[PDB]
RNA sequence: AAACUCCAUAUAUAUAAUUUUAAUUAUAUAUAAUUUUAUAUUAUUUAUUAAUAUAAAGAAAGGAAUUAAGACAAAUCAUAAUGAUCCUUAUAAUAUGGGUAAUAGACGUGCUAUAAUAAAAUGAUAAUAAAAUUAUAUAAAAUAUAUUUAAUUAUAUUUAAUUAAUAAUAUAAAACAUUUUAAUUUUUAAUAUAUUUUUUUAUUAUAUAUUAAUAUGAAUUAUAAUCUGAAAUUCGAUUAUAUGAAA
């Protein structure tokens, strides 16, 4: 996500993304929810093994 | 006196991991500078510990 | 090293009985020469040996 | 003055740090010849150094 | 496409932090105001500059990038007896008043220069500051040859410099100085210059303020600069403090990046800026006011050679050293000016304590240092980690050492 | 856009680099000499040229071997080699390496570029 | 390099005469290296050993 | 050479910041003096030689840990559990004869 | 098989007049670990025990060599040697040139690139290594040259010292600091502006194009010099001024 920014130095762009995340503003959360919804969509196949 | 005090931590674990992920070709100072530079920025913009 | 040390010891004894002050055998650094060669006679360059 | 002239004529053969003149010769095929050659060169340098005219 | 929105950070880190207004979020801490006449009360204690000092210093360029200033709402300094008080006492008492500030990289030479500027501002003085001499040595500014002056003129650099001198010094003193002789400059005003070809200044009727406010054509800006220096040199009312930072750059690059019509490098002293700087240092200009002083500072970002140490008498003269590493002309020009050396010493334990304390009050420390660590241990460890009192390294360890 | 001898230049690029790039026959050193001779500071841009300055650059740059002249010299040298009947001329004709390189492998760029009418 | 070149070259050729050494101030190609090179013939010739070994 | 005093250090006669640019090297050097809370009670005079900066810094730290035992011998365990009293045997391993830089091989072609 | 073995590791003794220095070293002998002890939680043949963790005593953690018997009628008669067969004015021996370097296609290995978590300049009380080489030698410092004051780079001039813990090859380089960097209008400069001054803000100019080769990239080639050699065309290596593909 930090590689979608205009600056030429990745320290600046990493800092910008981290600041945005600190305020709960970025698209990476949707990926987390998608993985968890997928895990739920696969409830019953977990086994003690 | 030194009994009750725990051993000070070797080194921060999450920061070491993040640096190692950024680090490449054996260039760790470059990675640490990048991360420390970014953390310095986020503090300056949020004034909260990074 | 065995012959070197034995002879050295002899040199010190000969010097002393002759009245010559001698400091003694100082271990100067050894020199290691190294060569490499393929073990096989004709063609197995993958197998090499160090001398 | 002669010492300064000697030191500056030795060029790379003199080291001011320890003040040791240094010179070797192996052009001639025996040690006796090389020793005489070195002695003569030292005399030649000394003679020129002492000549401040 | 536009790419960069009006509000966005696009420069590299150093320029981003330097110019992003990151100090807006800083808490407005209250500190005592810098004042040399009250040094007894502000000693060994962090202070903030006065408002007029802040204005003048910003117009002089005493605050540079890579100084961590953006951490705080405004730049602040610590009054170090060994560095600030001692230097200013030497400056006032010493009769020659010609110093070069030296010290290890990051020790705080620039800060000391800015403190000297603050003293000058509050002591009713005029300050001419060359913050970055590289700007007239790097070949990114225009240049022309003035046969009347027999020197190469850099109109862009001049224009900026006179602008800075006008906007940094208080108008009261510039008005208080009247011209000692007449001047007649070409007119370049956007509107008036159509009618008036030339502009004349007359004795005891116009001041140096009007001389600084005049606008001429580029080929004559060197004439204006020479007039300004001569006017401030002859006048004996106000003292003049000529300051140059990163002077090691000047001492190292004897030859600039400018090439004349024969594709030969233009010696620095063939330039006007280098020449007037060296004339002031060597005493040829000979300012009339007694309190007028010249303070120089070196920077670690610039290479080192045998020029300055020989000039300062630290090492003898070896005449077989190549010109790239030893410039005899600059050595004798420095020695002739009786420029003395002042070495900025490293912080001691108590100074580190005060600085870190103030950092704590400003909420710029990590919770690992604060929430948990003993103060004594913290101070000692930082004192260790900062090379025994290097302020930059101390700041780096506190806020730029996330590891 | 600054036009010099029919060459289009953006307004942002330095004179020395742009001159060395667009013109066939003048490199880094020749461009530096040209700019220094006419008194343009090293890192001057094409925007800041005045009409007299553009004219001087065009005039002074036209007293030395032009793009066409230099190309003619190269082509003439190849023609000399081929007419003499030398080995090198034969390689030029056949689109093959001329500096003793191996043809068993590679030799692609020689085939693509070596010819009697080399640019 | 403040000292004039004339003095330096005066020291140079004086030392050259003293130490029996060539002096070529102009740097012309004297070909001295050709003559001063050592003769390696004796060593190259005995590469295959003594031919007079008893048989 | 560790002698009691204040937290002053010198490497090869130079300052710590001049000799060791990386702050991690300084942190490693200071760790022994931190395991035991005595960072501002000893004077260090390091005289490292050989290798690169990290090897020098880590050899200094190991030597400091060894030297601190003489001052308070019943502090050995705390240092041993901190791992500063163990010598790091890790070192470059020899380039193997038939392959590239040790433990790496040229590409293997099935056919 | 393992172990003994070698490199490396920790310690002890010995040697060295600490000018062969570095003693923070070198190399001879020896010791050390294929670690021990304790506790608990486990499954078990019931501590007449294994793995799980803890604790405390330790400097204690690696690599190299050695790859059996048989099989592949695997490779080698071009390292060398022999059996059988074949040539003996030629299939044996010498010299001058050429070839092994040819190029449609294909193929296995690598080197160099396709730019901003990456390239370029500079960094003289010269940041910081190891292992090797120098009687068929290594070659410093200083000089002239290209080339400007100098530095860097490459030749030429001349050989300092050393045949080596002594002098030379040889100031390691990345690292780190500063400056720059097209695509990029995210830039420059003309004015004002100013408590961001190596810098911000307002107006004008900074054009012509788009999936693109740059100030990426160095392939191909023109010319002039230089090194080795008796000889550089087939067919060698460097430097400079131009060239500047593909990607
Ligand atoms: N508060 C405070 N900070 C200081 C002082 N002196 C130095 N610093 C800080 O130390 C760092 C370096 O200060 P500079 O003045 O740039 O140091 P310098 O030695 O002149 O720097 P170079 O020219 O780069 O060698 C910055 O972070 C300064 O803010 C001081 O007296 N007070
Ligand atoms: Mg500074
Ligand atoms: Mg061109
Ligand atoms: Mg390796
Ligand atoms: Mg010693
Ligand atoms: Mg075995
Ligand atoms: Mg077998
Ligand atoms: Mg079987
Ligand atoms: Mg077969
Ligand atoms: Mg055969
Ligand atoms: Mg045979
Ligand atoms: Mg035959
Ligand atoms: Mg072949
Ligand atoms: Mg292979
Ligand atoms: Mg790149
Ligand atoms: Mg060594
Ligand atoms: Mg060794
Ligand atoms: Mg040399
Ligand atoms: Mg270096
Ligand atoms: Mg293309
Ligand atoms: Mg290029
Ligand atoms: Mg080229």
């Amino acid at each position: 996500s930090a590689n979608q920014r205009v600056s030429s130095d990745f320290a600046v762009r990493l800092g910008e993304e981290l600041t945005a995340i600190a305020k709960g503003t970025s698209s990476a959360f949707e990926k987390r929810d998608q993985i968890h919804k997928t895990a739920i969509a696969h409830r019953a196949y977990i086994q003690l093994k | 006196a030194l009994k009750s005090v725990p051993i000070p931590p070797r080194k921060n674990a999450t920061l070491d991991h993040i640096t190692n992920m950024i680090m490449r070709h054996g260039k760790k100072e470059k990675a640490q500078t990048i991360l420390s530079r970014a953390l310095y920025l986020v503090y300056c913009q949020t004034r909260q510990d990074p | 090293n065995e012959n070197l040390d034995f002879y050295s010891d002899f040199i010190l004894r000969t010097g002393y009985y002759l009245g010559i002050p001698l400091t003694g055998p100082k271990p100067l650094p050894t020199r290691r020469e190294r060569w490499t060669v393929i073990k096989s006679p004709f063609v197995h360059a993958k197998s090499k040996e160090n001398f | 003055k002669s010492l300064h002239k000697f030191r500056i004529l030795a060029r790379s053969r003199y080291d001011h740090t320890t003040d040791i003149f240094k010179m070797s010769s192996d052009k001639f095929e025996h040690a006796s010849q090389n020793a005489r050659y070195l002695h003569d060169i030292l005399q030649r340098l000394l003679a020129e150094s002492k000549d401040l005219t | 496409a536009k790419r960069v929105t009006p509000g966005s950070l696009y420069k590299n880190w150093t320029n981003t932090t330097h110019t992003a207004q990151l100090q807006q979020t800083a808490v407005p801490l209250a500190l005592p105001i810098f004042n040399f006449d009250d040094i007894s009360k502000t000693l060994n204690k962090v202070v903030s500059y006065s408002n007029k000092q802040y204005k003048s210093l910003h117009h002089l360029g005493s605050f540079k990038k890579s100084q961590f200033n953006e951490l705080f709402q405004k730049p602040v300094c610590l009054v170090r007896e060994d560095a600030t008080n001692s230097f200013l006492k030497k400056l006032v008492s010493h009769p020659v008043k010609k110093f070069i500030i030296t010290g290890e990289p990051g020790v705080g030479k620039t800060v000391l220069l800015s403190q000297a500027h603050a003293y000058a501002v509050d002591s009713k003085q005029i300050i001419i500051n060359i913050s970055y001499p590289e700007l007239f040595l790097n070949g990114r500014n225009d240049f022309s040859y003035d046969d009347d002056l027999k020197l190469f003129i850099q109109p862009m650099y001049l224009k900026k410099l006179i602008r800075k001198i006008l906007k940094a010094n208080d108008p009261a003193l510039l008005k208080s100085i009247e011209l000692s002789k007449d001047y007649k400059f070409s007119n370049a005003n956007p509107k008036n210059a159509s009618v008036k070809p030339f502009v004349t200044l007359n004795k005891t009727k116009n001041t140096v303020l009007d001389l600084l406010s005049v606008m001429t054509h580029p080929h004559n800006r060197g004439k204006l600069m020479k007039a300004i220096i001569d006017e401030l040199s002859v006048q004996s009312k106000v003292p003049i403090m000529f300051t140059v930072d990163n002077f090691s750059k000047v001492l190292t690059t004897a030859y600039s990046a400018y090439r004349n019509t024969e594709n030969k490098q233009i010696y620095s002293l063939d330039l006007q800026m280098g020449k007037l700087m060296m004339d002031i240092i060597s005493g040829e200009t000979k300012f009339a006011n007694g309190e007028s002083s010249t303070i120089l500072a070196i920077s670690g970002v610039d290479r080192t050679n045998k020029t300055l140490p020989v000039a300062l008498g630290k090492i003898p003269v070896d005449p077989y050293v190549t010109r790239y590493h030893y410039e005899p002309k600059f050595v004798e020009l420095l020695q002739k000016g009786n420029v003395t050396e002042f070495e900025v010493p490293k912080l001691n334990k108590q100074e580190v304590n005060e600085l870190i304390d103030y950092y704590k009050q400003s909420n710029v420390l990590l919770d690992k240092d604060i929430t948990g660590k003993k103060w004594e241990n913290l101070i000692d460890e930082k004192y260790f980690l900062s090379g025994n009192g290097n302020p930059r390294e101390l700041l780096k360890s506190l806020v730029l050492s996330h590891r | 856009v600054v036009h010099i001898l029919g060459k289009g230049f953006k307004g942002k690029e330095v004179i020395k680099i742009a001159l060395a790039s667009k013109f066939y026959g003048i490199g880094k050193t020749t461009a530096e000499k040209i700019c220094s001779k006419l008194g343009l500071y090293p890192w001057m841009r094409m925007h800041q040229l005045s009409e007299p300055q553009i004219m001087s650059i065009a005039s002074e740059l036209s007293t030395m071997t032009i793009e066409g002249d230099a190309r003619a010299i190269v082509k003439d040298n190849i023609a000399l080699k081929r007419k003499i009947g030398s080995y090198s001329g034969m390689r030029h004709t056949l689109h093959l390496p001329v500096r003793g390189q191996h043809t068993r492998n590679n030799a692609k760029t020689a085939r693509k570029l070596n010819k009697i009418d080399r640019r | 390099m403040n000292v004039p070149k004339a003095r330096l070259l005066k020291v140079a050729e004086l030392s050259a005469k003293i130490f029996d050494q060539n002096f070529n101030p102009s740097g012309i190609r004297t070909g001295s290296k050709i003559l001063n090179e050592r003769l390696k013939g004796p060593s190259v010739a005995s590469y295959y050993g003594n031919p007079d070994i008893l048989k | 050479f560790v002698v009691r005093g204040t937290g002053e250090i010198l490497v090869n006669g130079r300052q710590l910041n001049d000799y060791f640019l990386k702050m991690k090297d300084r942190e490693s050097i200071m760790y022994p003096l931190q395991v035991i809370e005595s960072v501002g009670k000893y004077n260090i005079f390091a005289t490292t030689s050989g290798g690169g900066p990290t090897g020098q810094a880590e050899s200094i730290m190991h030597a400091i840990a060894k030297a601190l035992v003489v001052f308070n011998p019943l502090l050995k365990s705390r240092l041993h559990k901190a791992g500063v009293l163990t010598r790091d045997y890790r070192h470059v391993e020899r380039k193997k004869p038939g392959k590239k830089k040790a433990r790496k091989m040229p590409t293997w072609v099935k056919r």
